């Protein structure tokens, strides 16, 4: 992805102060909650029929810590994510069968997720970079799909 | 929203197609599947080759509930009520990909419709499936 | 469709928003502008610099229209008649924008209300903002 | 964009039957008709609230002709759209203030009209190889966009 310079660093210095753990069950469970549909992948995870129920359980806050530390590993091969995230696409589009659609959603969810995080310091330049970065990984997550 | 213009055309348009609506469809779902592959993630369970009785069934299924709609073009939401249902609470087929799947129906319609395919006629007929895809999606969240 | 408990929330969330809605919707067009920078086609004529007054007198069109939105949420097809004639004869912004402008209000909204911001208000916000999306463009054909 | 040898095949063999004065007004015309808003581009060209005065239209046939004129020197360079619709895709968003959105809907239409006149010889293959191209033109179009 073309970021610029000090775009790629207004990324890093952002994440740096992210708890992956706290912000990934966060995201993954609004997620579910704000576009339910996404909830088909998950029938294994046990109750997610209510708000509180999905951001209370635990299955929702471990995988949360496991998508979002990929996405994390990605972020220092910006100028390679296709290469980077190459085996979880074919993973994705052969064993999961998950519809790109919902890697975009995620971006979203996760962009909204730093905003109430880190308020007036996501600026819209900074949200700029990231909204990038979101693109990047799901493109490049959807690129081994057929 | 449907003028009744747009009702006379769908009419005059899907009655042209009769008894082979069911073949449409499964031609319109082969077009989907080669088109757009991200839309195959929804059928892991189906042969997806050409010439399935998997994909000719399903595809019969989506021509009689759109000729179901087309007999209930003033009442959709409740003459799908059941597919809105069952698409929302157990589907649950991201909304992006209804779109895919109107335009190949268009494809395969323009492909079969030489006559009939007017720009008027196109111009209803996607005004229509888009109403379907928007009831088929009323009960997501 | 919106429920009860939707209305409760999005009354919440916007009156917590208060005489901010006007810096809140200019956050919100800056924000689209350097995210989504196709969106940017339909102003030639705007200063588009931050703080430009063009954008900051745009900003609180878009936001007194919400706030009337939010006040009318039951009734919202006759009270946004004006935009909806404006939008769909006139302006004629593809649909496809109203999505991006949306999902930078909510981030605008995130950025501002750490405490009003739950999973279930965020929910409630965004199924609003479909609403109002959808009643702009009614009107398109 | 990547197309098999017998896609790049197909989609050639196609355009040799296709009459671009005839095919780009029809598409354009019937872009103009099913999705009223891009008529946001034309005012200069006349009335346009109806599809007959459309299809009529001679300024409407003679910008198809153009539109499909260029679209057509793309296919010779299918290898290298970017750089081929450089100069174009800056026009297109510095000068003209076109949403790219637009160059989507064309393609989509462009398909339709392929279907309509070669009918079943525009197979369900020979539509996945056309779908490639038109994406590829419009996301080459849409590059230079800032
Ligand atoms: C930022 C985008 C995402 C990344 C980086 C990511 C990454 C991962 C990783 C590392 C795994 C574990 C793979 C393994 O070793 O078995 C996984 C599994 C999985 N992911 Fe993704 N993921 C993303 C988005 C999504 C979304 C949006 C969905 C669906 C809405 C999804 C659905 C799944 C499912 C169902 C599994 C398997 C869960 C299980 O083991 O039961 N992922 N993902
Ligand atoms: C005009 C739009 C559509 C209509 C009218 C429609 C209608 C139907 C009908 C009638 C069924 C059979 C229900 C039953 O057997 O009781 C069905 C099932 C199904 N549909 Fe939809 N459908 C539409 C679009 C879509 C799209 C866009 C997708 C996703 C790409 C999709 C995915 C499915 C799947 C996976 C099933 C279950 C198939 C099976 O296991 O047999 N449908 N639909
Ligand atoms: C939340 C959805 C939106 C609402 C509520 C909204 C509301 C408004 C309002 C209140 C006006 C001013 C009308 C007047 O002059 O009195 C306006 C104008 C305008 N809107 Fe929309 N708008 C929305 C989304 C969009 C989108 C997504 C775009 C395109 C990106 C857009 C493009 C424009 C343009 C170009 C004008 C004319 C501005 C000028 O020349 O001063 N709007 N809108
Ligand atoms: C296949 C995609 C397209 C291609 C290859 C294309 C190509 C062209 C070309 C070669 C010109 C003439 C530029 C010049 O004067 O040097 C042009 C002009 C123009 N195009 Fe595009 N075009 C495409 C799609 C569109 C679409 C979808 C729209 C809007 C709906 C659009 C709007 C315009 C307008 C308004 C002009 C200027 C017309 C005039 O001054 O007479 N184009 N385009």
């Amino acid at each position: 992805v073309h970021l610029t310079p000090e775009e790629k660093s207004a990324v890093t210095a952002l994440w740096g102060k992210v708890n992956v753990d706290e912000v990934g069950g966060e995201a993954l469970g609004r997620l579910l909650v704000v576009y339910p549909w996404t909830q088909r992948f998950f029938e294994s995870f046990g109750d997610l029929s209510t708000p509180d129920a999905v951001m209370g359980n635990p299955k929702v806050k471990a995988h949360g810590k496991k998508v979002l530390g990929a996405f994390s590993d990605g972020l220092a091969h910006l100028d390679n994510l296709k290469g980077t995230f190459a085996t979880l696409s074919e993973l994705h589009c052969d064993k999961l069968h998950v519809d790109p659609e919902n890697f975009r959603l995620l971006g979203n969810v996760l962009v909204c997720v730093l905003a109430h995080h880190f308020g007036k310091e996501f600026t819209p330049p900074v949200q700029a970079a990231y909204q990038k970065v979101v693109a990047g990984v799901a493109n490049a997550l959807a690129h081994k799909y057929h | 929203v449907l003028s009744p213009a747009d009702k006379t055309n769908v009419k005059a348009a899907w009655g042209k197609v009769g008894a082979h609506a069911g073949e449409y469809g499964a031609e319109a779902l082969e077009r989907m599947f080669l088109s757009f592959p991200t839309t195959k993630t929804y059928f892991p369970h189906f042969d997806l080759s050409h010439g399935s009785a998997q994909v000719k069934g399903h595809g019969k299924k989506v021509a009689d509930a759109l000729t179901n709609a087309v007999a209930h073009v003033d009442d959709m939401p409740n003459a799908l009520s059941a597919l809105s249902d069952l698409h929302a609470h157990k589907l649950r087929v991201d909304p992006v990909n209804f779109k895919l799947l109107s335009h190949c129906l268009l494809v395969t319609l323009a492909a079969h419709l030489p006559a009939e395919f007017t720009p008027a006629v196109h111009a209803s007929l996607d005004k229509f499936l888009a109403s379907v895809s928007t009831v088929l999606t009323s009960k997501y969240r």
